């Protein structure tokens, strides 16, 4: 079970933003790693991964996306939110089967 | 003449992965060595005369 | 391998098993895999052969 | 790695629906396949996985015993057989897999889930 906050993030274009995710249990797996990923789903599109293993970014992901966290408390950070960054940001854990997602944070540009 | 018996190549490759342990990750190494004032200095620090 | 006779140890432990050819590669330090992780693991340290 | 879902439709509660998902851009046989569904009710909900060899099939308790996951390697196609559908099962069903199969064994195929299809609506 993952809970995200805020449910909706009102960020002025060009300004930074962050999305919080809080787990009901430590997401540290048996091998010592942490399988907490972040995805963004743009309206009209399926989810895409941006950040994985808490702070790593996928190839093709803009350097403005980063993250940090441990245990139960994780954060997705965007150095500046652009118009194209509109969408719902989900946190996902694969540490404990079944894998779960947060409710998602709707980030909108003001 | 390889692969005849007891022919070996002296070199081997590093299998560097993005998914392995720290001890098995690649590192870039730079080693600095100074020539201690034999010939007239060519490099000095940010000092005034 | 050529200096083994000249190396003195307190003792040696010989671990015996049958493994699939392709999975032989997992019998090493710094490895992951079905065998390396769930059947037989080696420490990331010096070993014999 | 592209996934294309199909088979979405409106089906009365109690009846069954079978989904499919065509794979391209990668070797289907070399990856585990998952179904995930999306609804306001659950956000993104993982349902089931079938391993690359088609041998091990794991299901979430919420669908365990009602849904069956299967694959046809010869057609590069993933399927989902959903029986006794309820109103609560209304969702967009996504075909999901991974690009990285370095650790193709339990539970590592739940760690990335980085390949998603467009999703198909089931009502």
């Amino acid at each position: 079970v993952l809970t995200q906050s805020p449910l909706s993030l009102p960020v002025t274009l060009g300004q930074p933003a962050s999305i919080s995710c809080r787990s009901s249990q430590s997401l540290v797996y048996s091998d010592g790693d942490t399988y907490l990923n972040w995805f963004q789903q743009r309206p009209g599109q399926s989810p895409r991964r941006l950040i994985y293993q808490v702070s790593n970014r996928d190839s093709g992901v803009p350097d403005r996306f980063s993250g940090s966290g441990s245990g139960t408390d994780f954060t997705l950070k965007i150095s500046r939110v652009e118009a194209e960054d509109v969408g719902v940001y989900y946190c996902m854990q694969g540490s404990h089967w079944p894998p779960t997602f947060g409710q998602g944070t709707k980030v909108e540009i003001k | 003449t390889p692969p005849a018996l007891n022919c070996y190549w002296p070199l081997n490759d590093y299998g560097f992965y993005t998914t392995t342990g720290i001890g098995y990750q690649p590192y870039r190494v730079v080693v600095l060595s100074f020539e201690l004032l034999n010939a007239p200095a060519t490099v000095c620090g940010p000092k005034l005369s | 391998a050529t200096k083994l006779n000249d190396l003195c140890f307190s003792n040696v432990y010989a671990d015996s098993f049958v493994v699939k050819g392709d999975d032989v590669r997992q019998i090493a330090p710094g490895q992951t895999g079905v065998i390396a992780d769930y059947n037989y693991k080696l420490p990331d340290d010096f070993m014999g052969c | 790695a592209q996934l294309v879902e199909s088979g979405g439709a409106l089906v009365q509660p109690g009846r069954s629906l079978r989904l499919s998902c065509a794979a391209s851009g990668f070797t289907f046989r070399n990856y585990a396949m998952h179904w995930v569904r999306q609804a306001p009710a659950t956000g993104l909900q993982w349902l089931a996985v079938i391993t690359s060899d088609g041998r091990n099939k794991f299901y979430a308790d919420s669908v365990k015993g009602r849904f069956t996951i299967s694959r046809e390697d010869s057609k590069n196609t993933l399927y989902l057989q959903m029986d006794s559908l309820r109103g609560e099962d209304t969702a967009v069903y996504y075909c999901v897999t991974q690009r990285d199969n370095s650790r193709d064994y339990f539970p590592h195929y739940f760690h990335d889930m980085d390949v998603w299809g467009q999703g198909t609506t089931v009502a």
